[PDB]
């Protein structure tokens, strides 16, 4: 349906990350899904672009692409890791979790 | 036992404890590299030495820097390298009941390690009348 | 290919935004076409959870979609139009072209 | 599209070696055009978080004093007052900040003022440099 944030639950050692990463063994970053046709309701923060990157779309769907749905904000998570063999906390490792998804 | 079990007790006391937050964003812990050292012990002082493998990136605001160990009063050297020169870095008195951990601000000689090349830094205690090893924890946010 | 900048010229009587728009009829605001397959390029500069959701979505499709080309840095253009019927100039009127892309 | 906001877009689409004072520029036309000498009306309409940076009165003359007046109802209060000069005059502009940035202050968004001389597309109009924060 609509542009919305999803469920996604991502387990370090599925990925290989669980080398350098101590704690934690996982957690829920969330995806964006869904479909971005104009028009563009505003929960969604479109961007100018975006806007008129979907009207184009509308009419000559071959002359410019679709806005994609993708995160707007991330929120960051504690994680416990090696960095370069040193043990490093950070209690805000920032990119790592969808709040907000939008179109762009 | 790789992950110091202080980093580990870190992670855990914030993430059941979510009021409150480290004073820094970035938390480093540097191991103590000399573990075949042994403490010369004169009656009525005791005296040993460290090394720590410490680097910091320039462009961090280091906040602070704890040294862990173990009526006494203890005294932390920096040994800079007879030509030796050893600079107090901090002279602290402790009690004597079950202290078991004791933590010492050495933050002043970190932020001048920062300011310098990432180098290895040798140290000394000295105390008056494996899983134990002393470590450094470096708090610094990232500007 | 990559994740790259395309060429995309909007002409306003297209959309049928000539009727508050003066000035320009037209102007180029690009568009981003194209793939993220990880590994992402650090040109795309590529956020921490489009790194892993491109990277998950590498061993294990159908867990996750991949990581989406959307503009990263917008432009703005001199646009004199008409706003509630007042005669409005903006010399800078923010988020119509495009100047970065990147995966996200 | 008047020929000022017009010339004023095509102003700094070629000559990229300046850029407007403010980043909103609007101009309100003069509504009362069946008289003959002159009074004058507005419709200024500005939001209240935007830094009026200036605003400027373009008037259309054929060296003397000319006075200009905000009718008050006669109470009239002076916004500003020179000495053009007659070498062939065109337009002349008169700064009328102060004057705005009050009627930005809330107040009956239409204003009527009047032009006094001592001893046609030309429509007098109001333009309005403006900052949005
Ligand atoms: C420890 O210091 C040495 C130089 O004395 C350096 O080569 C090495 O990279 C440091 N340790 C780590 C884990 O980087
Ligand atoms: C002129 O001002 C009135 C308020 O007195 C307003 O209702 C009207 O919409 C304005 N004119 C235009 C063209 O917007």
């Amino acid at each position: 349906n609509y542009c919305k944030r999803t469920p996604l639950y991502i387990d370090f050692k599925e990925i290989g990350w669980d080398s350098w990463i101590i704690a934690p063994p996982g957690y829920e970053a969330y995806e964006c899904r869904g479909v971005c046709n104009y028009p563009l309701a505003e929960h969604l923060t479109p961007t100018k672009h975006a806007i008129i990157q979907a009207l184009v779309h509308l009419k000559n769907s071959q002359k410019a692409s679709k806005a994609c749905c993708v995160p707007t904000k991330l929120e960051p998570i504690s994680i416990l890791y090696l960095d370069k063999g040193v043990v490093t906390y950070k209690f805000k490792y920032e990119g790592m979790a969808v709040s907000e998804c939008g179109c762009r | 036992v790789d992950p110091p079990e202080y980093m580990l007790e870190l992670y855990n006391k914030f993430a059941t404890d979510r009021t409150s937050m480290p004073s820094a964003n970035i938390i480093r812990s540097f191991k103590n590299e000399d573990l075949f050292s042994q403490p010369v012990s004169f009656n009525g002082l005791r005296k040993y030495p460290l090394l720590f493998n410490v680097s910091i990136p320039h462009h961090e605001e280091v906040i602070m820097a704890e040294l862990r160990l173990y009526d006494r009063k203890i005294t932390i050297f920096e040994v800079l390298e007879g030509e030796r020169n050893m600079l107090v870095l901090v002279s602290g008195e402790i009690y004597g009941t079950n202290s078991e951990w004791e933590t010492f601000d050495v933050t002043d000689a970190i932020r001048r390690w920062q300011k310098s090349g990432s180098s290895t830094h040798q140290l000394e205690v000295h105390i008056e009348s494996n899983k134990h090893n002393p470590l450094l924890i470096v708090f610094s946010d990232d500007q």
